[PDB]
Parts: C-alpha cells; structure tokens; sequence
RNA sequence: UUAGGCGGCCACAGCGGUGGGGUUGCCUCCCGUACCCAUCCCGAACACGGAAGAUAAGCCCACCAGCGUUCCGGGGAGUACUGGAGUGCGCGAGCCUCUGGGAAACCCGGUUCGCCGCCACC
RNA sequence: GAAGAGUGCAAGAGCAAAAGAUAGCUUGACAGUGUUCUUCCCAACGAGGAACGCUGACGCGAAAGCGUGGUCUAGCGAACC
C-alpha cells in the first residue's frame, strides 16, 4: 500500500503493546552498522542525513534506505571497511487499516512507523575523510527512498 | 463517559502526590469553624470519610452549622445552591 | 569505656525442624524450661497444604540458663570460621543458636523512643570469636 | 492616560470582547474615549488590542478634539472655554485637558459625555487588518502617530 | 532519603515518641488530655490543650519537686506517682481547668500501674475524668505496701541512701493529707 | 531544652559521617523479681522495685554535603508549548508576523546536615 | 528493606505502632425517624445508592473511641395480587 496512507502525524500516539496485540515484526534488520566495537569519536568527519518536514516513515521505508546506503558503504569500502553509519529511530506507533462499511470501522493492526519531527537527524555515520564523497552518495540514495526531502549535513569536518 | 459512578474520572484529584503518602496530621482533622466563615473545599486521598461529591471538589463554601462533627457548608453549583455535608479534613480557612 | 562495650548473651535458640512435635517431650529436659510450636506459611507439594498447623519446636534461652546449656552444648561441636555472621553470631548442627552482643542494646528491642544500634557499636565477626574462644574452646 | 478608538465593527467580534468596549463606554465605530493608565484599565485594553487603536495623546491635539467633539451628559451644545468655564473646575479648555492627561478628573466628573464620537479619518486609515508595526492602523500607537489619527478624525 | 518519591515519616513518628492514631482519637473527646509520663527515676503530669502552634501545656508537676512538700524518699514508684498526679491535679484545678483524658503515650494500660495510679490523683484532685474504678491498684499498693513488705524480707537493706529502714507508706499519708490543705503554696 | 515533657510545619527535618558532654542534679544504659503485671517459651519485652557501676549505645551540642531533598544565581531559553488578531506564506501536512503569558531536562555556582510554639529546669 | 506484600472479584484510587497479619472476644449485617448529596453537572424527574445526624438497645476498650456490613466507586426492580 502507499505512504500517502500513513505519512502525515493525524492520529494520537499508539504505542501502548499493553492494550494492542497482533503488531508485525519490524522489518530492519540492524540499526548499529560498520564496525560497532570502535567508537564514534575516533573519527575526523561526521555526516548525519537530517529529515527537513516533520513526518511518519514506515519500517518498510526505513529497511530500504537503510539496505540502500549501506550496501553502497559495503560496495565502496568493503565488507569490513572503516566507517560505521547509525539508524538513530526504531517504529513505535502502531498502523491500523480498516480492510462492514464505516459500520465498526476501528482497524486491525498492519504495521509500524517511525516518528520524525523536521530538524531531526535520521542517519549519522562517521568515516575519515577519504571516504566523505561516498558517504555523502549512500545518503543521495537514501533520501530518494524516503518521504521528505533531506539535507545532507557534515557535522565534524572542516577538511572540505 | 462510559459510565455514571461518582468515581468517574476522579483518577488525578483523589490520589495523592507521593511524598504526602499516608496518615494525615490529626491538627486539621479536629480544626473547629465559625458559621459564616468562608472554607476551600478539597477532599485529602488518605481521609476514608468525610467526604463530599468529587464534583464540588475545588469550590469556596460558607459555614452555616453542623450536624454532628461534620458541618453544613452551602454553595452555589452552576446557578443552584446546595448544601455540602463535609469534615474539617476535607476543610480550609479562606483567606 | 571497655565495660559499656564487652560481649554478652542474649539467647541461646535450641529448635528442631521436622516437618509435622513428638520430639518436644526431650527439647525441653535438654534445657529446663517450656517449648513452643511452629507453624508455616504457603503451600507445599511435600504434602503441606495446610497453613497453620504444628512441623516444629523451641526454647529462647536467656541468663543463666543460657549459659549452663552452653556448658554442654558447645563442647558436643566444632566451630570454624564461615561459621559465624556478620554481626557476630553462629549457628551449628537439632540446631543450636548463639545470639551475642553489647551492652546498651535495650535501646533498639523497647517500646517507647526504640533506635537502631549504629554500625560501630554493633558486634563483629572477630570480636564474637575472640569473646566465645576466650570461654571454654578454640576458634577455626 | 491613553485615548481609545474603535476601529473595527462588531459583527463577528467575540462576545467578551464586544462586552469590555461597552464597559469603556464605546458603542459604535470611530467612538473614542480617555482612560487612566491603571493595572485594571491595562487589561481591558490588552484584551480589545486587534480591534482598536490606543496610545497617549498630546496637550494639544487633545485640546482640538475636545473643542471639536465633546458633548454634555444632554443635548447637543457647544463645548468651548466659555462652556467649560461654567460648568467644570476649570477656566478653559486646557485646564480640563492637562488634569486628563495626569489623571485627576474625567469626563463624566465634569458632567461631559465619555464618549468623543469622531468623523472618519480623512484621506483614510492604514487598514484594519494588520498592527500599526506592520504597516497597520491596530495595536498601539505613538504620541505622534496617535495624535495623526486623532487629528484626521477631526 | 532513596530518591525523589521516597517517603519520610513524621518526626515525632521517627522518634518513636508520638502515637498519632491515637492521638486523633484522644482529641476527638474536645476536652483538655492528662499527659501521664514516666523516667527510671521520676513521673510526670502534664494537662495540654489544643494551640495554633503547638500544645499549650496549663498546669503540671514533677516527682522531683514533690520534695518541696515533705518527700524524702524514692520518686520512681507507686506513692511517688499518685502524689504527683494529686498535685499536678491541684495546679490545674486553680488555673481554672474543670476535666480531662487520660493519654498515657507509648505506656501499656496494666491493670494497677503507675500511669492509673497518677490518673487517681488528679481524679482525687477534683478532676473530672473517665475511668474504670476495678483497673487502678488497690489503696494499700499506692500507699506503699508491697514495698515496705519486700523490705520486710530484710536481710540487706532496700533504701541505699537512709530514708529509714523498714520505709514509710505513713509518709506517704502525711504528705497527702498535707496537699489536700487549702493554704499550700501551688 | 549542661542532656527534660507535649507539640505545629511534616526530608530545608532523609541517608552516611567526625568531634564533644554528665558523681548524690537530668535523660539513658544499668541492677534486680517479693509484690501489680507479663511472655501460645523466655523479668527479652511489657510491668513493678532499686542505684554498685558507665557516658561505650541512645540522648543533647558543635560540625562535614558524598547521596537524597528545599530554594536561589547564571546558562539552557524568552527556547518548547500557548490565550487574542491577520485578504501573511505554503500544492499540502504545515509555517510566519503582531499582542498577552511562559516550561521541563541538563550543566555550573550558592543554599539546606531543620524551623517554630507551650511547659518544666540551674 | 515506606510498601514492590496483603487487603474476596474488573479497573483506577486508599492503607504500615494499619484499613494488612495473628490471637481472643463479639453479632452494629440491630430497631425507629431524619438531614444532605447522588441517581438527573448546570436544571425538572422514580426506584436504587452514599455520606452525616438524632432516639432506642447493645458489643469491645482503662478511656478517648470505634461498630448505621466488607477500605472507596458495580452486585438492581413500579402499580395490582
Ligand atoms: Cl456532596
Ligand atoms: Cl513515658
Ligand atoms: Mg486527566
Ligand atoms: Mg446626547
Ligand atoms: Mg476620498
Ligand atoms: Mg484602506
Ligand atoms: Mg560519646
Ligand atoms: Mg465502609
Ligand atoms: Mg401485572
Ligand atoms: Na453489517
Ligand atoms: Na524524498
Ligand atoms: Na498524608
Ligand atoms: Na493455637
Ligand atoms: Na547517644
Ligand atoms: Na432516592
């Protein structure tokens, strides 16, 4: 189905895994990538992918920019290369569907999404500053993945 | 509402801040009213009896007499008066 | 100083654990004085369904009676060092418990104006054994 | 003391805020009116701020509108020196407007109307949909630029 | 004392010097309470009243300046406490105190104790109070019997610092009947 | 209050810690069961009787801020949110200007190791 | 070790020298008649419900005092016969 179907914030909060039951399996498999033993200030440059409308992001959406910016990390540095990007936001509030007319119309639950006010940074990752041009690619073909526009940020790195 | 009973959405003004868990000081228990004097209305959550409807909660009475050890304060609900049965532990001096 | 802080007695608990009694008829011609029944609490598969209802026995010694049990019951053991707790007590075996400590410890068992011993005052597992060991045995 | 001047009408004006002009004594468009600068007199023109225009009005400006436009408690008559001079505390018109001013007396003290019923501003306002700091005739204003509405409204 | 939504106790309760669910139902009455409080050595009676800032205490006495009358022996016993209770009693009478209830704290209500035996005495006092006649100890005991029994069982002699030897419950009777005098200085 | 009793506010009073103080005075610990009373077993406690001893506990006094709590400065922040107004902007979700209010987290620095009433007393 | 236990049953709230546990005693889950609030915010409307009194008779406690059922909010029914 389309985002146009869940991308505004026009719903209360509906996160509460008290009171809803039946919520499907996020489908992002790994929010800590690179080399997650190192850490993040042993790095000269830090790039973070930053969301410019306040919006709703799908766990389906998220996997597939995430998958996409990070396969390219892999295919420019190396399975095991230097660098270690972060998928700062994990789906909270909880997707109905009403799929009988407007009769008894409250949906049953079919996914999860992730909130983001505009301003927010979605990825960051950190490398040297060899690899700045390839991160800065991974995140061009993250943002085209995604709902919103996006600015893509530097934040450390005056080596420009 | 989903339903009528007194209790209905009472949840925040009938429980207590943590820190004032527990028995109440016996001082304002036992404090004793003039006719005519002006008292704030406000149920305490650790005081079982001596309460009023948790509607009247928040309002500004005037003592006219008691029955028993309670006292008879009136007030005006909306535009109809009515008088409140109520104990000096769900009581306080205006002003 | 050293008077107001000199190691005492305060009871000596004889108590035998079984299970469901018969054995109270010797507990009290071991000591001198009078048992008391034991009960328990939540249910049990070992067949110990029922709340309250009699499984053991004990005699709270106090003073004289205390030690001249003593007298007897802590040659019949052998004492060691893990042996003992931290606010200096021991227990071993039929059991047998030793309560020990100082002097002003009146002001945390009364009624009216109680307080707690402070850490200081408080009996320690060296000073228990030195106390015991320099009445009648050895310690480890 | 600043002087008050409804500029916007009525139909569509919240109830509460329709209720506090009639308290200070404006029934009507272009109805002006003097009050004293006091925490109370504060809110009410706080409250009424998107649809009138305010501020502190010069000796003489205040001077011309009282010779122009005040009224007795009854009937039409001419309010001029000889007018105030046997009916208020004062000699002239000026006398009058310096004790406005410091807040001493008011009209209704001195047995005048409290309401300075004006003449629409010639050559017209800045509009009444925006505040005199973005190019509007709302809000307050200044000794300059409420003497300049003041005297247009002659 | 934990963190933030911890709580304290009240500090007469942390003391372990105020029972307050029995101090509400003692005020309860209206009327004025007859603080009954005893030492290892003394006994005390007090008569409080309700104040905006704290009990007012109206009238008392103290087993110590009983002596100021004619005592000469021990103050942490039977006569001791009833002659005491007579006195505080008499003080309060003057300050024009009518009746009481008896609070007697953290004490246990023991049948013939010291804390009834002070409660006779103000009663004796002209106090109005409510009791039970068939709890407080017999006459003889707060005279000072049992005791001049025990020493009766010589042997060693009771009293370190000579009061006499066998003791006297008489003494006890010279100083009753010397408060129960108008004149005496109260 | 050179050590006491009854309290109000009920952590600014909690947690933890250092130092000081008592011969016939005070409060304790303390000593002891013939009595009143007591332990589903124990004068442990409760209760009664009493001073040989002690200031080591408690208690009272002075004091330390590490944790917890109260308030305050500066910073965050006039930020977040917001009551009134607009032929202001944006495809739209939404934003902005004017007017009146105005936060929390957190960091840094002070504060706080109780205040007050009645009675008795060297 | 201030409360996370327990307190009959939903959920939210109350309770620690107790409203919880144990033990012992007791039948106030008593009769009669009201004031008030609720039912029905404001604002009229029955049954039902609750708080708080009075008269009468009792239980327990040294006594103040507590007991008009269960810590509080569900467990209810007209006329005619
Ligand atoms: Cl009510
Ligand atoms: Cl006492
Ligand atoms: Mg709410
Ligand atoms: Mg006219
Ligand atoms: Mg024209
Ligand atoms: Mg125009
Ligand atoms: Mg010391
Ligand atoms: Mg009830
Ligand atoms: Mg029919
Ligand atoms: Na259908
Ligand atoms: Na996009
Ligand atoms: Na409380
Ligand atoms: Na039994
Ligand atoms: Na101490
Ligand atoms: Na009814």
């Amino acid at each position: 189905k389309p985002a146009s179907m869940y991308r505004d914030i026009d719903k209360p909060a509906y996160t509460r895994r008290e009171y809803i039951t039946g919520i499907p399996g996020s489908k992002i498999a790994q929010h800590k990538m690179g080399r997650k033993q190192k850490d993040a200030d042993d790095y000269p440059v830090q790039i973070s992918l930053i969301v410019e409308e306040t919006v709703q992001l799908r766990h389906g959406s998220l996997e597939a920019s995430r998958l996409s910016a990070n396969r390219h990390l892999i295919k420019e540095l190396g399975e095991e290369g230097d660098y270690k990007m972060t998928l700062r936001k994990f789906p909270h509030q909880v997707l109905r569907e009403n799929k009988d007319g407007m009769r008894a119309a409250f949906g049953k639950i079919v996914g999860t999404a992730a909130r983001v006010q505009a301003g927010e940074q979605l990825f960051t990752a950190y490398c040297n500053v060899e690899d700045a041009e390839h991160v800065k690619e991974a995140f061009r073909r993250a943002y085209n993945k995604i709902t919103p526009s996006c600015r893509i940020d530097s934040s450390p790195a005056g080596n420009a | 509402p989903s339903s009528n009973g007194p209790l209905e959405g009472t949840r925040g003004k009938l429980k207590n801040k943590p820190r004032d868990r527990g028995t109440s000081p016996p001082q304002r228990a036992v404090e004793e009213f003039d006719d005519g004097e002006k008292v704030h209305l406000k149920i305490d959550p650790s005081v079982p009896n001596g309460r009023f409807h948790p509607r009247f909660d928040g309002q500004t009475g005037t003592v006219e007499g008691k029955q028993g050890d309670a006292y008879k304060v009136d007030i005006v609900d909306g535009g109809k008066e009515k008088t409140i049965i109520v104990t000096a532990a769900h009581l306080r001096r205006q002003e | 100083f050293h008077e107001m802080r000199e190691p005492r007695i305060e009871k000596v608990v004889v108590h035998m654990g079984i299970g469901h009694a018969n054995a109270e008829d010797i507990l009290g011609e071991i000591t001198g004085q009078m048992p008391v029944r034991t009960k328990a609490k939540r249910t049990v598969g070992e067949f110990d369904i029922r709340e309250g209802d009699p499984i053991g026995a004990k005699v709270t010694l106090r003073d004289e009676m205390a030690e001249e049990f003593l007298q007897t019951a802590l040659p019949l053991a052998e004492l060691a060092t893990s042996q003992f707790d931290d606010t200096g007590n021991f227990s071993f075996g039929l059991d047998v418990t030793v309560n020990l400590v100082r002097p002003g410890y009146r002001v945390a068992k009364r009624d009216k104006a109680s307080r707690s011993i402070p850490t200081k005052h408080r009996l320690n597992p060296a000073d228990a054994v030195a106390f015991i060991e320099s009445t009648y045995d050895v310690e480890v | 003391m600043h002087a008050l001047v409804q500029l916007r009408g009525e139909v569509n004006m919240h109830t509460d805020i329709q209720d506090t002009l009639e308290m200070l004594n404006i029934h009507h468009v272009n109805h002006c009116t003097l009050v004293p600068e006091t925490d109370a007199y504060r809110g009410m023109v706080a409250k009424v701020n998107d649809f009138v225009a305010f501020g502190e009005p010069s000796q003489e400006t205040l001077e011309t509108v009282l010779a122009t436009r005040a009224e007795p408690l009854e009937g039409d008559a001419d309010v001029d020196d000889e007018w105030v001079a046997e009916h208020t505390d004062y000699d002239d018109i000026s006398g009058l407007a310096f004790a406005l001013l410091s807040e001493e007396t008011t009209l209704r003290e001195q047995g005048l109307s409290p309401t300075l019923r004006l003449h629409p501003p010639r050559g017209g306002h800045d509009g009444v949909k925006h505040p005199v700091k973005e190019g509007g005739q709302l809000g307050k204003h200044d000794t300059e630029g409420i003497d300049d509405l003041l005297e247009a409204m002659r | 004392a934990t963190g933030p939504r911890y709580k304290v106790p009240m500090r007469r309760r942390r003391e372990a010097r105020t029972d307050y669910h029995q101090r509400l139902r003692l005020l309860k009455s209206g009327k004025p309470r007859l603080v009954a409080r005893k030492s290892n050595k003394h006994v005390r009676a007090q008569l409080v009243t309700l104040g905006p800032n704290g009990d007012d205490t109206l009238a008392s006495a103290h087993s110590s300046d009983l002596a100021e009358y004619g005592w000469e022996a021990p103050t942490g016993n039977m006569p001791s406490a009833y002659l005491t209770g007579l006195l505080a009693g008499l003080r309060a009478q003057e300050a024009g105190v009518e009746e009481a209830v008896l609070d007697i704290g953290l004490n246990s209500p023991t049948p013939g104790s010291k804390v009834f035996a002070i409660q006779e005495g103000a009663i004796d006092a002209g106090l109005d109070i409510p009791h039970n006649d068939d709890v407080l100890a017999d006459w003889q005991r707060t005279r000072g019997a049992h005791i001049a029994e025990y020493d009766e069982q010589l042997e060693e002699p009771l009293y370190s610092g000579d009061f006499d030897a066998a003791d006297l419950p008489e003494h006890f009777d010279e100083l009753r009947e010397t408060l129960l005098d108008g004149d005496i200085e109260l």
